[PDB]
């Protein structure tokens, strides 16, 4: 659904270091 | 020193710091040398976040553009700031990757992913770009992922997460830079079904399930 | 202009962009004349947000220190970097706070709640101050909440959000920059209990004192 | 870790 708070859906950026 | 630059870049990413982690591994990218896959990882994280900001504020904007008169010159302008940003953003982008990064891959693997980057970049400025240099920015971001999609075809399995990467990528492309959920949902419904054909890591299974929810959503 | 500062403000927060937001509130701030309650809640939503981002990098950038031969070096010197951001983005707001909003608030509600941002802003400087100035900055944080707390006891409501915010703040100050967690949680609880000896028309308050009790039962077993 | 104070909202 496209509206103002759409999100291509692309590579995101997952797999990096949490804390 | 190349390895302060690194973990700073490291440092900036934990404080999530992503103008000063960018600044970082431009700096380490200018040094000429061929990067790891440490590195040009941070270095996509990094340019990444900082024109993702732009991205996602240039669309809540251009929204807002959709009244009266004089509040919507005032979007507009901003609107204008934002793309002035974006594109310096994509701008720096592409320029490493044409002055160090794709000429100094020795792996197909990274000339890939550098191919990549480049069509990215490039979406992104079609995204932004006015009636006139559209339809030249647009196909260079086709050739930059074509090329790659080449590459990739014969020198990379197709569950590695840089293969599958791409295909979501270049699927995205099709779908919204060209107006084709045609040849993007070909695109992702080849890729996901040669990488479950080769079930014979964790990135390769969650680019799938990404691929397929993007068909799934696109029904 | 003062209108299309606003509008331009109100464009930076659907942007989320936040520098922006607090340069155009600063501008409608400096112009002198009283902020409405609209343009109160983007001035502190919009220095909340620059302010915020400091705190957690810097707490980040601590933990990693402590952590760490020379490498921590590296660490304190990017700390360093980030409270001179912090201290700068304190310094603005306090400047504001004396020379504009505290001397022109009219009514008891706006004073409590930039004499609490004053205690607020005094509270992020004393999260990061050196031992010799830590004290005398502990001072005006605790001076500043204390004034407003004197007057929303005598001139509001104890369910007023602004009250039990002060109340949720000046608690959190007692727990975490003087070590008092007695002292800290009185505070939170008697707050508490006269918001609800007052129920016996507003959503914010109840989430309010859901924070307030949240506080008690985290810093007491 | 949060400092437990009043949200944004
Ligand atoms: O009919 P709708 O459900 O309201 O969605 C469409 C809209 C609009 C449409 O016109 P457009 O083609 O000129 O963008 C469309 C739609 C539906 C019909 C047409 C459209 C085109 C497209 C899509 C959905 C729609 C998918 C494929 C293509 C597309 C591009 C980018 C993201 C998603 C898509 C307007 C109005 C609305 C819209 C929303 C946005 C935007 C513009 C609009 C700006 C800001 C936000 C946005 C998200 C992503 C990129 C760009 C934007
Ligand atoms: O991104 P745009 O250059 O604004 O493309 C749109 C157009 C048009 C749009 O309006 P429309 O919905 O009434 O056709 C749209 C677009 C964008 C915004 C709206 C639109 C709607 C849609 C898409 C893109 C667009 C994706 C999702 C939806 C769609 C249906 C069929 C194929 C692809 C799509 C006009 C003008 C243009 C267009 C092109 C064509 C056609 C009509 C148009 C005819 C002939 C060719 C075509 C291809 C496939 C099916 C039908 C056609
Ligand atoms: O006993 P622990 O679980 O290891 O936690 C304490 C720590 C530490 C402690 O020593 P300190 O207070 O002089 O910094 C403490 C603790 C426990 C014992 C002491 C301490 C003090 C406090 C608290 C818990 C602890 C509650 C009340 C007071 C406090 C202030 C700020 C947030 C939370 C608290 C060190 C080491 C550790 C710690 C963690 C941090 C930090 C520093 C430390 C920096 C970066 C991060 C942080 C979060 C919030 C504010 C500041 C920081
Ligand atoms: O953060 P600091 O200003 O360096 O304060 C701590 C101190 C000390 C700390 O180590 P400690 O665990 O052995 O007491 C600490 C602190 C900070 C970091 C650690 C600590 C632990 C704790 C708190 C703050 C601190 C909150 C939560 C926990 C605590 C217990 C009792 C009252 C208040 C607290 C030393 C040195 C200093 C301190 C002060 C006192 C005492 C001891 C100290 C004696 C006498 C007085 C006191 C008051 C209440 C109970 C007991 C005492």
């Amino acid at each position: 659904s496209r509206s103002g708070l759409y999100r291509s859906p692309s590579m995101p950026e997952n797999l990096n270091r949490p804390r | 020193d190349k390895n302060e630059l690194v973990q700073k870049a490291k440092l900036a990413e934990q404080a999530e710091r992503y103008d000063d982690m960018a600044a970082c591994m431009k700096s380490v990218t200018e040094q000429g040398a061929e990067l790891s896959n440490e590195e040009r990882n941070l270095l996509s994280v990094a340019y990444k976040n900082v024109v993702g900001a732009r991205r996602s504020s240039w669309r809540v904007v251009s929204s807002i553009e959709q009244g009266a008169e004089k509040k919507q010159q005032m979007a507009r302008e901003y609107r204008e700031k934002i793309e002035t940003e974006l594109r310096d953003i994509c701008n720096d982008v592409l320029s490493l990757l044409e002055k160090f990064l794709i000429p100094n891959a020795s792996q197909a693997e990274s000339k890939v992913f550098y191919l990549k980057m480049k069509g990215d970049y490039y979406r992104y400025l079609a995204e932004v770009a006015a009636g006139d240099d559209k339809k030249g920015i647009v196909d260079q971001s086709q050739q930059a992922y074509q090329e790659a999609f080449e590459i990739s075809k014969k020198e990379m399995q197709p569950t590695h997460p840089i293969r599958l990467g791409l295909a979501l990528n270049f699927s995205v492309f099709y779908y919204e830079i060209l107006n084709s959920p045609e040849k993007a949902c070909s695109l992702a419904k080849t890729a996901f079904d040669e990488a479950i054909a080769e079930l014979d890591y964790k990135d390769s299974t969650l680019i799938m399930q990404l691929l397929r929810d993007n068909l799934t959503l696109w029904t």
